[PDB]
RNA sequence: GUUUCUCUUCAGAUCGCAUAAAUCUUUCGCCUUUUACUAAAGAUUUCCGUGGAGAGGAACACCAAUUUUUUGAGCCUUGCCUUGGCAAGGCU
């Protein structure tokens, strides 16, 4: 019936790079900020377009004193997608967009010769080295502490 | 190691008020502070009953483990997740 | 004088002599026992002496 | 969440998705940004038990 | 670990009440895992209240049935 | 401080009592929220920033009211300050003409205004301890430093009232009877301010004469208190008044190749950059910058779009800084739809705020100054 | 016990990390007319597939050294208690 599949990791690690021409190398979903499915819905529930997004037939078919308005910057259409209850009136059927995710920081090792854990040059060198060297409560040398015969680092073998 | 259920309930007893009677017959009644795995207790703020009747108050006391022959743990512990 | 640190409906409260008032673009409302009463300027004066 | 999961045996995370336990508002879950200070009371053991 | 948590009490002034109805009062500095104490400025409280002075003494652990502070931690 | 200001009106005036019910309910929910109705009858909401107000407006609409509400554009609160010493000694005479008060206004010496908001010094302290603080840190004359009477507009407000009158020229006992009334008017005047009904900041006031009536009726209240307010306004207007805009502090994470794009977006919005450093043990770079809060609207959405979502920015409230331009420059013409040139900004902001407040377009100097002092201004 | 095939029942679920058509009510548009349409909303069904459970078939198959357990034991004298014993105290 061919319903369920279960593969080892050397198989998957090969199939991934055969497919590599089709796939896109985005590591995280931060790219689609106002370019995901939810953002377009806001652009359809309002009658107002995102610059690169798709277009639709619209769903439908003193206070306004301009002299009191400080037009410091234009209210660029993206802003009404991002905060649809503030920069906008009558937000009926509007969707809140997913705000952020932390930047996935993954460093692609180019060649397999290098050790898997190594300080890859793209990563900024840690400048820190204790200059004003602190004297935190480190116990004195030979102060009656010794381990039993057979304790070791857990996975040392 | 298998330090069983009673001594865990002793640790659970700390910070309350326990009564504690020694071989000689002195009865202590005091607020617990710490208790060790061999039942050495420290106790605070005690009202002690002597063997013959007399009361006295005390600042702080430390009671050797093997010298006890009951404690009266405070009843609410019967619910505790040791049991 | 303004009633420092106290406001009613976000409007700034002022004292007018012994009377507590707020102004709503010129209407004088005097603090009565449980309600604000719109008050003429003349009657404000003659209650504040 | 990891405290609650430790404390409440019937409650488990979904494999695909975080169990934002204190994010009780739809608004708060839709944004993915916590907006209300939500208190939790639990008893949980020390190393001593 | 095995030692008593007696670390607090050190250099403060103790009374002890010893097996067999005996009493001694002390300024403390010793303990080992058996609770063997080393007491300093050690007074012996005889039955009649006739008091002796005696110098630095060891106590066997099992002889104690209480250990009380005459001036606080 | 909840610096960002939006205004609301209900789409149907008959529904307005329902809206008020909504406003009271959100006020409980959000601690730093402030809801105020100004003399123009605008309903005003104050908020710490963009996403904060966005959630407030959601809850007002969907959770409590379920009515249609119009939302005005975001605006920032401004502050009023002086940059130079008063050109003329300004005096005011009370309406009964039996009392005469003279004051001058000067700036608080670049720093003291911050310290008072940090509660580093307090008027509950004894005058000796007060005197020692001002003399040691700021090199005040001890005679001046002992002669401190109040902070304004509140007990930790950024303005100080000083009595510089000599006991040989003004009876300190007679002055002491009217002392408390002066303080009250001083706090009041700093609260309102004469330019656009916004707070007075960083101003040191010295009294340099006081004529006081011997009869209690003529002193000590109704005469003194508005007159005290008026003289404060006259002194302020002659001391080259300026507006202060609020600046935000911004921190941005970005990969190295995106750093140049961050600079570009800030340059549009009058931003200034103050640090840019690699965070150790990561590829990302921190950038740090000041930006003016009125220019900040939409900045996050700009920065993330130009950098393909890689950058991200948080913003927080930080110092006031003086707005370029002169708010009293009658020569400037403000042309309604344009983003005005920078020298005009002080003129623009003053006018439009007053319009929003419903005040007269230009400050009738005659209103606060007595006729002899107007003659003095004419001379 | 693993696979298979068939039947029954419940489906809350990205029943599906995929995505079709039809009917009706309205707002539209080209429009002689009508299908066939357009493109938005709502109520609806049809179709390609799916999961859970159950039934039945078929095919291959260890320490006595103070902190508890290898004991400071045991013996007397006073008061009360009707007696019995209790409160102790003193010994080796």
């Amino acid at each position: 019936t061919y319903q369920r599949w279960q593969f080892t990791l050397p198989m998957m690690s090969t199939l991934y790079r055969l497919a590599n021409q089709l796939l896109t190398d985005l590591v995280d979903d931060n790219y689609f900020y106002l370019f995901d499915l939810k953002a377009f819905f806001t652009s359809k529930a309002l009658n107002m377009a995102i610059p690169g997004g798709p277009k639709f037939e619209p769903l439908v078919r003193e206070f306004n004193d301009i002299n009191k308005i400080i037009i410091r910057q234009p209210i660029r259409t993206e802003y009404k997608i991002a905060f649809p209850y503030l920069y906008n009136n009558l937000p009926h059927h509007v969707h809140l967009t997913w705000y952020h995710t932390p930047n996935v920081v993954f460093i692609k090792t180019e060649d397999p010769d290098l050790p898997a854990f190594y300080f890859d040059p793209l990563i900024n060198p840690i400048s820190h080295r204790h200059s004003v060297k602190s004297q935190e409560p480190l116990p004195d040398d030979d102060e009656e502490f010794e381990l039993p015969e057979f304790v070791e680092p857990f996975l040392k073998d | 190691m298998s330090i069983g259920v009673p001594i865990k309930v002793l640790h659970e007893a700390e910070g309350h008020i326990v009564t504690c009677e020694t071989n000689t017959g002195e009865v202590y009644r005091g607020k617990l502070i710490e208790a060790e795995d061999n039942m050495n207790c420290q106790m605070s703020n005690i009202t002690v009953t002597y063997r013959d009747g007399r009361v006295a108050q005390l600042e702080q006391v430390y009671i050797r483990g093997s010298k006890i022959r009951f404690l009266i743990l405070p009843d609410m512990l019967k619910n505790a997740p040791m049991l | 004088m303004p009633v420092i640190g106290k406001r009613h409906e976000g409007k700034q409260l002022y004292t007018f002599g012994r009377i507590v008032i707020y102004i709503d673009r010129g209407v004088v409302f005097v603090q009565g026992e449980k309600t604000w009463v719109p008050t003429s300027l003349q009657s404000l004066i003659d209650m504040a002496k | 969440d990891c405290l609650i999961e430790q404390t409440h045996p019937e409650i488990r995370k979904r494999y695909d998705q975080d169990l934002c336990y204190t994010d009780i508002l739809f608004t708060e879950q839709e944004r993915g940004v916590g907006i209300k200070s939500t208190p939790v009371t639990v008893v949980l053991p020390d190393t001593k038990g | 670990a095995h030692p008593p948590e007696l670390k607090k009490f050190m250099d403060k002034k103790l009374s002890l009440k010893l097996n067999g109805g005996r009493h001694v009062q002390g300024i403390l500095r010793g303990f080992d895992p058996f609770m063997n104490l080393v007491i300093d400025e050690c007074v012996e409280m005889a039955t009649s209240g006739q008091q002796n002075n005696i110098g630095m003494v060891v106590i066997r652990g099992n002889s104690i049935i209480m250990l009380e502070a005459l001036e606080r931690v | 401080t909840s610096v960002i200001k939006i205004a609301v009106e209900p789409v149907n005036p008959s529904e307005l009592p329902k809206m008020l019910d909504g406003l009271r309910k959100v006020n409980k929910s959000y601690p730093s929220l402030t809801t105020k109705v100004e003399e123009s009858g605008e309903h005003v909401i104050l908020g710490t920033g963009e996403l904060y107000l966005d959630c407030v407006m959601h809850d007002l609409r969907k959770m409590y009211s379920e009515i249609d509400i119009k939302v005005a554009d975001p605006v920032v609160t401004f502050c009023e300050t002086v940059v130079e010493t008063s050109s003329l000694k300004c005096f005011a005479e009370t309406p009964n003409k039996k009392n005469k008060i003279t004051m001058i206004a000067e700036p608080l010496e670049k720093g003291l205004a911050e310290d008072i908001e940090n509660e580093v010094v307090q008027i509950t302290w004894n005058r000796k301890k007060l005197g020692e603080f001002f003399q040691t840190k700021y090199d005040w004359d001890l005679l001046a430093a002992r002669s401190i009477w109040a902070f304004g507009p509140d007990a930790t407000g950024p303005n100080i009232l000083v009595d510089d009158t000599l006991p040989s020229e003004v009876d300190k006992a007679l002055l002491g009877s009217v002392k408390d009334s002066i303080v009250q008017g001083f706090q009041w005047g700093t609260r309102e301010g004469p330019l656009c009904d916004e707070l007075i900041r960083n101003v040191k006031f010295k009294i340099l004469d006081a004529v006081v009536a011997q009869e209690p009726l003529h002193r000590g209240g109704g005469q003194i208190i508005p007159t005290a307010r008026r003289v404060v306004y006259s002194a302020f207007l002659m001391a080259t008044p300026r507006l202060m805009e609020p600046y935000y502090f911004v921190e941005v994470q970005a990969p190295a190749d995106c750093v140049s794009a961050v600079y570009t977006v800030l340059a549009r919005r009058r931003g200034h950059v103050t640090q840019d450093a690699p965070i150790p043990g990561s590829p990302l770079y921190t950038i740090k910058a000041f930006i003016p809060a009125i220019d900040s609207f939409g900045f996050e959405t700009d920065l993330r779009t130009h950098t393909q979502g890689q950058a991200f920015s948080l913003s927080v409230f930080h110092h006031w800084q003086i707005v370029p331009g002169d708010p009293l420059d009658k020569s400037i013409v403000i042309r309604p739809l344009e983003p005005q040139p920078a020298p005009h900004l002080a003129r623009e902001f003053m006018i439009k705020t007053r319009r929003r407040k419903g005040l007269s377009e230009d400050v009738s100097i005659s209103k606060f100054f007595d006729d002899p002092m107007l003659l003095e201004l004419a001379k």
